[PDB]
């Protein structure tokens, strides 16, 4: 019975998941760059109530 | 971002300049309106765009 | 109630119509002011206007 490889996973990991491990490096940028940009907004917020 | 945006669009709207009420008396052919402007005389004055 | 019934149905029709008739009208507003040869007047008087008194 059945019909599964094994070597399907295992290459699928040194190919095509280190071009995703790029993208979810990407991601933590984007949680840096939401925390300067949450500051900023509160500078101007200030900014448009005086 | 949503707060910030509306402090100063509120802030738009008044340096721009105000507003007047009238009533319709009555329309007139070359497409505006005879207006009794309330508190002031009438002008007669062309419609909007949505109007 | 046959003999007005029947027919006023058509009636109906006919004030149907005579709703449609004035606002199919009002739709179209233009003018002028005065005739003809008072539209040499404007010629002239545009510059009438530009000198002050």
């Amino acid at each position: 019975n059945n019909n599964s490889a094994l070597s399907n996973v295992n290459s699928d990991i040194y190919f095509k998941l280190k071009k995703l491990e790029k993208e979810y490096e990407l991601l933590t940028l984007q949680e840096d760059y939401i925390k300067d940009e949450q500051r900023h907004l509160k500078r101007e917020l200030k900014r448009a109530q005086e | 971002n949503d707060k910030v945006r509306f402090i100063k669009d509120e802030l738009r709207l008044l340096q721009e300049p105000g507003s007047y009420v009238g009533e319709v008396i009555k329309i007139v052919s070359d497409k505006k309106v005879l207006v009794k402007v309330q508190p002031e005389g009438k002008y007669i004055v062309d419609v909007a765009k949505d109007i | 109630a046959a003999p007005y019934a029947a027919k006023l149905k058509q009636t109906e029709n006919d004030l149907k119509d005579i709703e449609a008739r004035i606002k199919e009208k009002a739709g179209v507003k233009e003018s002028d002011t005065g005739l003809a040869p008072s539209h040499l007047w404007d010629i002239m008087g545009d510059r009438q206007r530009l000198g002050e008194e």
